[PDB]
């Protein structure tokens, strides 16, 4: 589990998967690891980010709305990064 | 010389297979010396790193002893191949 | 096979420096052989000291150390302290397992010595009927507390039918123990010399029999 | 602080089989591998094995092969010992020692349990047969509690009336049945001028029996 810092191996199973072919039945063992994501990097590098991001856009309905040029500024500065992000 | 004291060796019963006799039955110690040449590619992604060393291993074989006390012979012999030695 | 040998008792005093020796019968004592340190209290309470490469028990006081003195293991306790009176086990690993001694008594001394009283019981009459035929020994008041007791019928060493109690402690801080050599009624009247010959702290003393 | 707790003493018949336990606490268990180690009163210390919580392995002394059987349960942090087939000679005290080193044998010892006394006899309530032990033809006279089951036996003098010089030795296993004796030490004219009777009591079986000492 140290080796592995991606992923949260929290369940296994040994089970048997023979099978029946064209050559034969053959005898068959399967072992089975379960992966769960770690979610701490995704938390910091996609969530938050973009929360922080739609929370700037809302900055602008607090400027003058003769200001135009300050709010359409935030609005797409804010949306050309969430693509990039999410690219 | 030195042929013809490493052909005294394998010309009696000797077996690599074998592991080396010891005096009370004993396991064979295996004194260890390690020489690192190169520590590269410290992989922080995969959490591995390469590393190019120099394995040096020494124990007691017996059965390989051929000057004995020696000092009318080399202190040494130098392993040619084709012949096999237990490691 | 292999057996491992100690000291049967050590004295000191404390502040002193003791040392206690394990020795190997195969041969000299490896690093290969990982010497063991083992103390043991009264009632059977066990701690372990040295041991392994050169790695030590947590807690360990500093003025127990090992080495290879020689060729065999030792033990060297540095300073001894009152409590460090107990008995003391090495052991050696032989290849897939480990072998101990017969464990050194060491007595950190807090009274001056005392030499053993030795008593020899032929078997009671009532219990020869049973045709059993039972030689006790008894032995008191002697100091450090380890003896050596040995039996000989008719001037030859006996090996077996002997039991030697544990050195028992009394309330005056001295110690005892008992030996017990078992025959049969009709193999008592056999013979006519007994011995019962009980070793302490060198020397000895002979109790016979006829 | 780290502990191993044993199980209480057992008493069992030859021939049967019981488990002791030594239940590990204020340490990561999974951690340190146990040894079990056999103190015999005819013979030194004895290694039994040894198995690795964490692993499930075990290795064992060749001569406990068959006899010993270390398991662990890792949920409870307890470490278990099967021994089969027991006879006299298994009438021992277990211990359980921990290895030192955290997630590999380190070949030295750590803390060891209390200890587990195991008695293996296949005898019932036995009443004792005190034999009286008289000098051969200060001097010295004794009690032989001989055959008697189970533990323990007292003895007393004059029912307390000498104390002082009296000795009542430890006990000896053999035949599945115990045996001891006491000594009482008297200034040697005295005797045989003066009652000199041992109190013997095996509570057990309800036994009282008087055996006064007379050459």
């Amino acid at each position: 589990s140290s080796s592995l810092p991606s992923f949260q191996l929290t369940n296994t199973s040994t089970t048997y998967c023979t099978s029946v072919t064209n050559t034969g039945i053959y005898s068959c063992l399967r072992t089975t690891i379960q992966l769960k994501r770690e979610f701490s990097f995704y938390l910091l590098q996609l969530y938050i980010p973009s929360c922080m991001l739609v929370i700037v856009s809302w900055v602008s309905f607090w400027f003058d709305r003769t200001a135009i040029p300050a709010r359409v500024t935030l609005g797409v500065t804010t949306l050309l990064t969430m693509t990039a992000q999410s690219a | 010389s030195d042929s013809k004291i490493l052909a005294h060796l394998f010309t009696s019963g000797y077996d690599f297979r074998v592991r080396p006799p010891t005096d009370n039955g004993g396991p064979v110690v295996v004194s260890v010396n390690m020489l690192l040449r190169t520590i590269s590619k410290i992989d922080v992604v995969n959490m591995e790193y390469s590393a190019q060393l120099t394995l040096r291993e020494s124990w007691i074989d017996k059965r390989l002893s051929y000057g004995v006390k020696g000092d009318g012979q080399p202190d040494f012999v130098i392993l040619t191949v084709g012949h096999q030695i237990w490691m | 096979q292999a057996v491992v040998t100690q000291e049967s008792a050590l004295t000191t005093s404390p502040g002193e420096t003791v040392t206690l020796t394990c020795r190997s019968s195969t041969g000299a004592v490896t690093t290969i052989n990982f010497a063991n340190w083992v103390q043991e209290k009264p009632d059977h309470l066990f701690t372990g000291l040295i041991g392994g490469i050169n790695n030590r028990a947590p807690g360990v006081p500093a003025r127990f150390s090992g080495s290879l003195i020689g060729d065999k293991a030792a033990l060297t306790i540095t300073g001894a302290q009152t409590e460090d009176e107990a008995i003391y086990f090495c052991a050696l690993w032989y290849s897939n397992h480990w072998v101990f001694g017969g464990g050194t008594k060491l007595t950190v001394l807090g009274q001056p010595k005392s030499s053993p009283s030795v008593t020899l019981f032929p078997p009671s009459s009532e219990e020869l009927e049973t045709n059993k035929a039972t030689l006790v020994c008894t032995i008191t008041d002697f100091y450090p507390g380890v003896v050596t007791v040995d039996w000989k019928v008719d001037g030859t060493p006996v090996t077996q039918g002997m039991e030697t109690t544990q050195p028992s402690k009394q309330s005056n801080n001295k110690y005892m123990a008992s030996s017990y050599l078992t025959l049969t009624a009709r193999a008592w009247e056999r013979h006519s010399s007994y011995s019962c010959q009980v070793t302490h702290e060198g020397h000895t003393v002979e109790k016979s029999l006829s | 602080e780290v502990q191993l707790q044993q199980s209480g003493p057992e008493l069992v018949r030859p021939g049967a089989s019981m488990k002791i336990s030594c239940k590990a606490s204020g340490y990561s268990f999974t951690g340190y591998t146990m040894n079990w180690v056999k103190q015999s009163h005819g013979k030194n210390l004895e290694w039994i094995g040894l198995i690795n919580p964490y692993n499930g392995g075990t290795s064992y002394n060749q001569k406990f092969k068959g006899k010993a059987t270390l398991t662990v349960d890792k949920s409870s942090s307890t470490a278990y010992m099967e021994l089969l087939s027991l006879t006299s000679e298994d009438s021992a005290v277990y211990y359980c020692a921990r290895d030192g080193d955290y997630y590999r044998y380190g070949r030295y010892f750590d803390y060891w349990g209390q200890g587990t006394t195991l008695t293996v006899s296949s005898a019932k309530t036995t009443p004792p047969s005190v034999y009286p032990l008289a000098p051969g033809s200060m001097v010295t006279l004794g009690c032989l509690v001989k055959g008697y089951f189970p533990e323990p036996v007292t003895v007393t003098w004059n029912s307390g009336s000498l104390s002082s010089g009296v000795h009542t030795f430890p006990a000896v296993l053999q035949s599945d049945l115990y045996t001891l004796s006491s000594s009482v030490t008297v200034p040697s004219s005295t005797w045989p001028s003066e009652t000199v009777t041992c109190n013997v009591a095996h509570p057990a079986s309800s036994t009282k029996v008087d055996k006064k000492i007379v050459p």
